[PDB]
């Protein structure tokens, strides 16, 4: 009646000081461990991050240019999808972000993917039914204030919101998305009518039973994709087989809610699964029973695993426990002393601690080995790398 | 031996620990 609603705080204060506490150390532990790091704190905080694929090294500047599609995260205000312009140094205050462009959005952004066959055409996630589609070609350079939000087309398919989203390499236009509807919808966003901005889904799969929580396509076979949910299981799906309620492997793979899955770029075979027990799971296509290995080390839930695009064996995955770990495959079962064993196990790379709330999304560069993005709940973005002499001898 | 491969199992170490 008489006390405000307060949003902040809204806090723990004694987790802050200790939070504070371990950034302070963290930070003068920086100049040893990352050969690049940069910070911002944006307005709103972004819940999804990516990497566009185009980059440039202007003439006569001794740094290089880089996009990123974020997005915003406020109940209160206007909410926009952005892309990003960075500046990252040369190898041979630091670095600088500004926006390309800022395009109004209803409600917040879940999770924002472009298409891999035309980058500049790119899907969203709305914490209402629909998933939305924005040619950021066709919106104005600034974005008006009025805050009407004009997508290029609406897809129809779910009940409730939802946060996975996945367009497929080697079938442009193919999008899947996941909700907390239960269901899985597929779209082709070139078909459809001659007008205008409304398609219907062209699948819904009812594998599961609860809250799917993560999907994504193969990225060699254009007709396989899996999905993830808080019933436990992983599922994978073919598109050319005429059954929409059970997938082709079903697997129990872990003891809590399945929040992510991400294939390797590399090898046509493997998997990886990132859970609410604190662990990421590998898993063979030809085997889906026998759960490869199990990575430990997280301390809380895992919400996003992510492959290196440019080293097959490594895995990063990232958390409610602030933390981003990398781990390398290639280091599996080999022996180590006591007192690092207690570090934690021989494929455990490196343990990015730089952010002081959970990471709600991360992206590794595309065209800069080893340079990763996350961004936090607390409104920060990081966009860093390890230091050459942890990963290369 | 050389210096960097003394703070190399240092670093690495660090690395582990975040
Ligand atoms: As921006």
């Amino acid at each position: 009646h008489m006390a405000m609603a307060s949003k902040e705080m809204f806090e723990d204060t004694v987790e802050e000081r200790v939070i504070n506490e371990e950034y302070k150390i963290w930070k003068k532990n920086t100049p040893f461990l990352y050969d690049l790091v940069m910070t911002h704190a944006l307005q709103w905080p972004s819940l999804t991050v990516q990497w566009l694929p185009e980059v440039t090294k202007p003439e006569g500047k001794d740094y290089a240019l880089h996009w990123l599609v974020l997005g915003t995260h406020t109940s209160d205000e206007q909410n926009h999808l952005v892309v990003a312009r960075v500046h990252i140094p040369n190898d041979d205050v630091t670095g600088k972000i500004e926006c390309e462009i800022k395009i109004n959005h209803e409600g917040e952004v879940n999770r924002a993917r472009y298409m891999p066959q035309n980058p500049h055409i790119i899907a969203t996630k709305t914490p209402s039914s629909d998933v939305l589609v924005f040619d950021y070609t066709k919106h104005p350079a600034k974005p008006d204030p009025s805050g009407e939000c004009n997508p290029d087309l609406r897809l129809r398919g779910h009940q409730k919101e939802g946060y996975g989203l996945s367009w497929n390499s080697n079938l442009s236009g193919h999008l899947l998305s996941a909700s907390d509807d239960h269901t899985v919808c597929l779209w082709d966003i070139n078909a459809g009518p001659k007008e205008g901005k409304i398609v219907d889904a062209k699948a819904i799969f009812t594998g599961h039973s609860a809250v799917v929580e993560d999907v994504a396509w193969h990225l060699l076979h254009e007709s396989l994709f899996g999905s993830v949910a808080d019933d436990q299981k992983l599922m994978i799906w073919d598109t050319r087989s005429n059954t929409t309620s059970k997938p082709s492997h079903l697997v129990d793979a872990h003891t809590a809610e399945v929040n992510c899955l991400s294939f390797n770029p590399y090898s046509e075979f493997i998997l990886a699964t990132g859970s609410a027990d604190k662990t990421v799971a590998l898993w063979d296509l030809r085997n889906l029973k026998l759960k490869l290995h199990t990575f430990e080390s997280h301390k809380d839930e895992i919400f996003q695993v992510h492959w290196s695009p440019h080293n097959e064996t490594i895995l990063a995955s990232s958390g409610t426990d602030r933390r981003l770990n990398v781990w390398d495959l290639s280091k599996i079962g080999e022996e180590q002393s006591a007192e690092d064993a207690e570090d934690g196990p021989p494929e455990l790379l490196f343990i990015h601690g730089g952010h002081t709330a959970k990471i709600s999304d991360f992206s590794w560069n595309p065209n800069e080995p080893w340079v990763i993005c996350s961004v936090s709940e607390d409104n920060i973005m990081q966009i860093w790398q390890m230091a050459e002499n942890i990963y290369n001898d | 031996d050389n210096i960097q491969g003394i703070t190399k199992p240092a670093i690495r170490r660090l690395a582990r620990r975040g």
